[PDB]
């Protein structure tokens, strides 16, 4: 699923506006500074200095509006502090979604906002505040239909080095923390691995261990990826497993580690 | 509707006492997004602690990495302690490790 999209978090105090290349971010929001802060060189995508100074302003005079906006209609649409109101949009086909108190509230369809039906007439009553100027919603479809489309050609190409390379991962054993009595628990953690599809087994040769849990996949600040696979098993039945992990990085050479030495222990 | 933090600790390599190395705790899964967040070295608040920008997920639940540079002893015990809306009381996730 190849998409680029922005987010918005606003709690009522703090406004945040970030942008995204699925888990990967990309730019900023600064308020005081009011400008994008770009977080890597190619984040600019095949866009000129002149035209992100547009998009500069629209970014400033929408985040501030609706900020402020929120901040104002807060009695009429029954807000209760304190509340929070998400907002993600983008494209991949596009999208424009609000969320209030971490629920679907209302979404921006063809033209218009649409108020999501679960979401009572407190929804609706929003959708005609958001409703108001119609040349301003026409203006949401372009950023939508058009802009972000464009967009993301760009900075998918920009980009391109960064986002296909290939990172191999390193793996290690330990011991898990809460195995039931008379039992062990084996874990294999995988990390330092990009990009984000990967495989982990315990075996015992050839065969797949199939009491192998694996848990999320986690982020590291480098922006690397983390997995941990467990296995329990009857203590005296561990001699002779191993954790095979596959990688598109490894180029068909797997790591594989052995549960021995001090593990077993001797 | 409130949601209750999810707490994920672990290494960026593994642990090799004398060595320097990445503590990392992934919060996620909360909702609201206000929340505290501390890496504990024996019990004790670790200063220079960075975070990631907030962000949240498909069902608008809040995540959020906390990362520090630290070099494991013998001795030493690292925790994550997270305080939150939904918690009657700091929830604390150790970082497991073979000693
Ligand atoms: C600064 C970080 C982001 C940089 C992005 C640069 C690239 C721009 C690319 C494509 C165009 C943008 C696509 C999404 C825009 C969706 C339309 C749109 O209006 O999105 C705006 C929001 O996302 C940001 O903040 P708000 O304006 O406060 O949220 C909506 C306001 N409300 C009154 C409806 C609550």
């Amino acid at each position: 699923p190849l998409s680029f999209h922005v987010i918005w978090i606003a709690s009522f105090k703090q406004n945040l506006v970030s942008g995204w290349l699925s888990d990967l971010q990309t730019h900023t929001w600064d308020s005081n500074s009011s400008t994008i802060v770009f977080l890597w060189p190619w984040s600019r995508g095949n866009f000129s200095n002149e035209e992100w100074k547009e998009l500069e302003t629209l970014f400033r005079i929408r985040t501030i509006r609706s900020f402020e906006g929120i901040r104002r209609y807060a009695h009429e649409l029954q807000f209760e502090y304190p509340f929070e109101i998400q907002v993600t949009g983008g494209c991949e086909g596009s999208f424009l979604q609000l969320a209030y108190q971490g629920s679907d509230f209302v979404s921006f369809q063809n033209n218009s906002w649409l108020p999501y039906p679960v979401a009572g007439n407190m929804a609706k009553h929003f959708c005609k505040v958001l409703n108001q100027n119609q040349h301003e919603n026409d203006i949401t479809h372009n950023l939508l239909s058009d802009t972000c489309p464009r967009f993301i050609l760009g900075l998918l190409d920009a980009g391109k080095a960064h986002l296909q390379r290939q990172v191999k991962p390193e793996a290690w054993l330990s011991h898990g923390p809460s195995p039931g009595p008379g039992h062990l628990q084996l874990v294999c953690h995988v990390s330092g691995f990009y990009p984000k599809p990967v495989w982990v087994m315990w075996m015992r040769g050839e065969q797949e261990q199939q009491g192998t849990q694996r848990g999320d996949i986690l982020p590291s600040a480098d922006g690397t990826w983390y997995l941990r696979a467990t296995l329990e098993v009857a203590a005296g039945e561990a001699a002779d497993l191993s954790c095979r992990v596959k990688h598109s990085s490894l180029e068909g050479q797997d790591i594989v580690l052995y549960w021995e030495g001090s593990l077993v222990p001797r | 509707i409130q949601r209750t933090p999810k707490i994920q600790v672990y290494s960026r390599h593994p642990a090799e006492n004398g060595k320097s190395n990445f503590l990392n705790c992934y919060v996620s899964g909360f909702h609201p997004s206000d929340i505290e967040v501390d890496l504990l070295k024996n019990g004790e608040r670790i200063e220079k602690v960075e975070h990631s920008d907030l962000s949240f997920s498909k069902d608008w639940s809040f995540y959020l990495l906390y990362y520090t540079e630290f070099t494991p002893t013998e001795k030493d015990e690292y925790a994550c302690r997270v305080n939150h809306v939904t918690l009657s009381q700091p929830k604390i996730v150790k970082w497991d490790r073979d000693m």
